[PDB]
């Protein structure tokens, strides 16, 4: 079965920093691009950061530029998002999302209420 | 002892058109059977292709039967004329179709929003029954104000204007049209800089052979140039057919791919 | 509030799924062999059919 | 058009010299 | 709150018994099993009719009982019925939405059933005394497109939506009997046991699920693939079924062992699966492809036996003959191609 | 039987003959593939082209357009999506005054021009509500730099036509939401396919003269295409 289990996050003060790890499970991992998106409570699903297959092409959102750094690690299967200067806009749940299709650019539906090839997501709350 | 200058000249020059026209009629041929054994490339674009190479193949078998009807060693006099009424008609044929594919291709990019299935009807009769109309006429003038021997010496200029102002403004309303198609494509390249100068020129070069671009030179010449006038025509537009045949079957990226599915999977 | 229901019902029709009555994956595919096997004869893609009876040809 | 000329120059060319021919032949 | 964190060790728990279960069944592989068979050698179909006279692409295509007469659905407006002995139009039906995405013929062919993304099953009633083929039926009730329609008699039919949802009908009074809820993702085939007494599908979540009709319950469901399941497809004897999908790979299932039973892909295809169907015997697995053409395979040892390739664009559907003599191939390029 | 055949090819001639007729209707009208978001307005767009899935049909010089706002399905798109590989053109409605929403909208563009089966499809960009982005602009509560960093080193362009009586801050504003899109569509549009940006508010009446003015443009490309001139 398609598997993306998220681990790290939680409690950090305003300037924390944190790793959030995603292991993938059941496909070949080096085929798909990978995303992290985000929910903040109250609102939708927003896409954050998107890396490509190699890992060459890498994208944010633009209110996490230089802040985010998206990396993954395709001999082991997993993503990471490590994050230096943590705001309190951050807090949230992170899901690691994959691509639904193996060999494309376009990734549809990653932010969708239900996507199917999305993780659970890991509660980081950034507070003082 | 004059006029041998002439008569040598005239002769090198059947000898390099036969030359030409064999050489059109050939790839020619071959590019009509590729455009029609393949259904895929049955467009209406590949249509009045078919159409156009069809004038041209015309145009070299009129002049092959001209040649050995005439310049080849008074009964016969109505199946010399029918000869000469049949060479006047595939001439004038390879004309309107040339002035067809550029209003085609003019009114495919400055209007783009017609049937074209129903212009279809209209583009074929007109390609294939102005020739005849002219023709006609001219024949009808030969046969009542000017009927000596073969209808093969044009000497009343009038009854020759009949067959030779059609053409003349088939080559000027195909060249207004080929620089308003450039314009447009000039528009296209600019609006949404030196590789624009090099497409530019490549869709020139590549709209020369098929429009008849190269008979504005010479229309509108006086008599003095005449010998290369016809040289370069006789010599060169002969050839004009077969290059056009390459480009619009050979060097066509549809055409290339459809052919190499059944060459390579067979 | 709606989760909870969801992973409830995600959980009870997983289980309603395991008291199924599974057999070996010898069986599974020894079954689909024999019936290949049987119903080769009359597979006209395996084995053509020759113009006479072919209605396609 | 020009195989029309080319066909009357030819054509006019070789009527004269086969009357120039006669011309020879017969004087 | 602990409730959602002990249904989650608790899902975990039964879902990895499940996972040792189906572990503890795999005795061998298909392949080993099958290692002494015979080989079908090289599967040479040429394309004996080649059916034109739709517009656009042609999105779906089943295959009449008569074994003679098509139904396509192009997404132009139009259902075409097909005389493919003489390549003649029985009928041509304009329809009133034109993306339409599923096509059924009643195994008594009597009725098409056509719906898309107008959420909508038509039937259509092709045996009228008036002398017309006119709208028999609308059944509206998906709340999304509808990908998949099956016929099971004259007056049932059962019909997958984008909505995750399936739903059994009662045509002759347009109210929906039974609904089918489990899958989390747009659900795209169906297909019939032989009895019509089971269902498969597979939906856009990498998952397929086995429906018992009368009561409305899902008995299995089969994970394995990577992506979303475009085609579902039953094996003739209806004791396991085959699903292609958009990870470049066809997997047979098996209902009784409950596990992949087998895995046909090659490294020169990285291009998804649109349709598939079994040949008559089951022996020959159909699967057409995004790469235009469609890719015969051997469904004993998984090495492809044949090629399809004369398509100019998407293969869309495949068809295999209730007699097994002709398959019938749809496409983006707006033909259907009968092969032998 | 011998006689059933020959019904069989009169009904086919019947049959074809009406096959053919429909070719030419089928022909002659443009599909366009409406899309957007819940605030993008394209229920405004539709209501100036006056004349499961919902239709609207307008007319521009003769020539007819059904625009499909498919509308009523779920928020998953990637395989209905599919069903649009052929439209002479994609409308894409975005709400440029909302920039929280933005890279969303970049993000659905991203996919629809990258996405092999509509790798050839147009796109008519609408950046709908400029009224409520200028608005938004000279308030000054609501910062471009803040959802995008980019801003800051950003200037209006040159071949820039600003409106009269427009502040220049709008002006960079705008353009910068304009030049969002076309860095993606430019990044790997390659002459295949095209996108057109229209800067276009609540209360514009010509939006249809401009869908049919972008719509010859795409059928004059593919002609030239065709033959090989560009």
């Amino acid at each position: 079965q398609v598997q993306l289990q998220e681990s790290g996050g939680g409690l950090v003060q305003p300037g924390g920093s944190l790793r959030l790890s995603c292991a993938a499970s059941g496909f070949t991992f080096s085929n798909y691009k990978m995303n992290w998106v985000r929910q903040a409570p109250g609102k939708g699903l927003e896409w954050v950061s998107d890396i490509s297959q190699s890992g060459a092409s890498i994208s944010y959102t633009g209110s996490v530029k230089g802040r985010f750094t998206i990396s993954r690690d395709n001999a082991k299967n997993t993503l990471y998002l490590q994050m230096n200067s943590l705001k309190p806009e951050d807090t949230a749940v992170y899901y690691c999302a994959r691509c639904p299709a193996p060999f494309t650019r376009d990734c549809f539906d990653v932010t969708s209420t239900t996507y199917a090839y999305r993780g659970q997501g890991t509660q980081v709350t950034v507070s003082s | 002892s004059s006029n041998e200058k002439r008569h040598s000249y005239l002769l090198k020059l059947k000898v390099m058109y036969t030359v030409g026209y064999s050489s059109s009629l050939v790839m020619l041929l071959v590019a009509l059977g590729i455009l029609c054994a393949f259904r895929r490339l049955h467009c209406t674009r590949n249509y009045i292709h078919m159409h156009l190479f069809v004038s041209f193949i015309l145009r070299a078998l009129s002049n092959f039967i001209k040649d050995a009807v005439l310049f080849s060693s008074d009964a016969h006099r109505a199946g010399c004329k029918l000869v000469m009424v049949l060479f006047q008609y595939c001439i004038m044929a390879n004309y309107s179709w040339l002035l067809v594919e550029g209003l085609y291709l003019h009114t495919l990019l400055a209007i783009s929003f017609f049937s074209e299935r129903k212009y279809l009807q209209g583009f074929v009769a007109f390609g294939w029954g102005s020739p005849a109309i002219f023709v006609a006429l001219w024949a009808i003038a030969r046969h009542f104000l000017e009927d000596v021997g073969c209808w093969d010496i044009n000497a009343n200029a009038s009854i020759w204007w009949i067959i030779r102002g059609p053409v003349i403004l088939s080559i000027l309303i195909n060249f207004i049209l080929f620089i308003n198609i450039l314009r447009i494509l000039m528009r296209k390249l600019r609006t949404q800089e030196v590789s624009h100068y090099k497409r530019l020129a490549r869709s020139t070069l590549l709209l020369i052979p098929l429009f008849g671009i190269h008979y504005i030179v010479f229309a509108f010449s006086p008599e003095d140039a005449m010998e290369i006038q016809l040289f370069f025509e006789l010599a060169l537009g002969s050839f004009q057919g077969l290059v056009v045949a390459v480009l619009y079957c050979f060097l066509n990226g549809e055409v290339q791919l459809e052919v190499q599915k059944k060459w390579q999977q067979w | 509030t709606a989760s909870i229901a969801q992973a409830r019902k995600l959980v009870e029709q997983l289980k309603m799924e395991a008291n199924i009555d599974r057999i070996k994956v010898s069986k599974a595919a020894a079954d689909l062999m024999a019936y290949c096997e049987a119903h080769a004869k009359e597979d006209p893609l395996l084995t053509p059919v020759p113009a006479s009876e072919n209605p396609f040809r | 058009h020009s195989d029309g000329t080319f066909t009357s120059e030819l054509s006019r060319l070789r009527e004269g010299a086969r009357l120039q021919r006669l011309l020879q032949g017969l004087v | 709150q602990s409730e959602l964190d002990q249904l989650r060790q608790e899902a975990e728990q039964l879902k990895n018994q499940i996972r040792d279960a189906r572990k503890a069944c795999a005795d061998a592989t298909l392949s080993q099993i099958t290692n002494n068979i015979d080989p079908v050698g090289r599967i040479q179909m040429r394309t004996r009719r080649t059916l034109r006279g739709h517009l656009a692409k042609i999105y779906a295509m089943h295959w009449g009982t008569d074994s003679r007469l098509l139904v396509s659905a192009s997404q132009d407006g139009k259902l075409i019925i097909w005389d493919s002995y003489t390549t003649n139009k029985v009928h041509a039906i304009p329809l009133r939405s034109s993306w339409v995405m599923t096509c059924a013929y009643a195994p008594s062919g009597n009725y098409v059933a056509c719906g898309g993304l107008d959420n909508i099953c038509s039937i259509y009633n092709l045996k009228t005394r008036e002398g017309n083929v006119r709208v028999s039926r609308e059944l509206a009730g998906h709340t999304g497109y509808l990908s998949c329609c099956r016929f099971l008699d004259d007056n049932q039919i059962v019909t997958s939506s984008g909505d995750t949802t399936c739903a059994l009908w009662d045509i002759e009074t347009g109210q929906q009997t039974t609904t089918f809820t489990g899958h989390t993702g747009d659900v795209m085939s169906l297909s019939l046991a032989p009895d019509t007494r089971l269902f498969v599908s597979g939906a856009c979540d990498a998952s397929a699920k086995l429906w018992d009709v009368r009561e409305g319950m899902c008995r299995q469901t089969f994970t394995g693939h990577e992506s979303d399941i475009n085609a579902i497809c039953f094996f003739p004897n209806g004791n396991a079924f085959a699903t292609g999908s958009d990870d470049a790979t066809c997997r047979l299932f098996d209902l009784r062992a409950d596990q992949e039973l087998m895995t046909y892909s090659h490294d020169n295809i990285i291009c998804g699966i649109t349709s598939v169907s079994f040949s008559k015997s089951g022996r020959l697995l159909l699967a057409g492809y995004d790469d235009f053409n469609c890719n015969v395979w051997d469904a004993l040892k998984a090495d492809r036996a044949g090629v399809l390739a004369g398509h100019d664009n998407r293969v869309s559907c495949l068809g295999v003959t209730d007699d097994g003599m002709a398959v019938a191939t749809g496409s983006w390029d707006s033909f259907l191609k009968i092969w032998n | 039987q011998r006689n059933e055949e020959k019904a069989q090819r009169e009904a086919n001639k019947k049959i074809e003959k009406q096959l053919q007729k429909d070719k030419q209707v089928y022909r002659a009208t443009h599909r366009l593939l409406l899309l957007g978001a819940d605030n993008s307005g394209k229920s405004t767009i539709v209501k100036q082209m006056r004349i499961g899935i919902f239709e609207t049909k307008f007319q521009v010089d003769k020539v007819n357009f059904h625009m499909f706002d498919v509308g009523g399905q779920r928020d998953e798109r990637r395989k209905w999506i599919q069903c649009f590989n052929d439209v002479t053109a994609i409308i894409f409605v975005v709400d440029s005054s909302d920039y929280n929403r933005l890279q969303e909208a970049l993000n659905l563009f991203k996919s629809i021009w990258n996405n092999r089966w509509l790798r050839t499809i147009s796109v008519i960009l609408f950046l709908n509500k400029q009224d409520l982005l200028a608005e938004k602009v000279l308030a000054g509560k609501s910062k471009i730099e803040d959802y995008f960093p980019e801003f800051a080193r950003y200037t209006t362009p040159e071949d820039a036509t600003p409106e009269p009586g427009e502040d220049p801050r709008v002006t960079r504003a705008k353009y910068f939401i304009r030049d969002e899109f076309l860095r993606i569509s430019t990044a790997s549009g390659d002459g295949r396919h095209y996108c057109y940006p229209h800067f276009t508010c609540a209360v514009d009446t010509e939006n249809a003269r401009r869908i049919f003015n972008d719509c010859r443009d795409i059928i004059q490309r593919m002609h030239l295409r065709q033959y090989e001139l560009l």
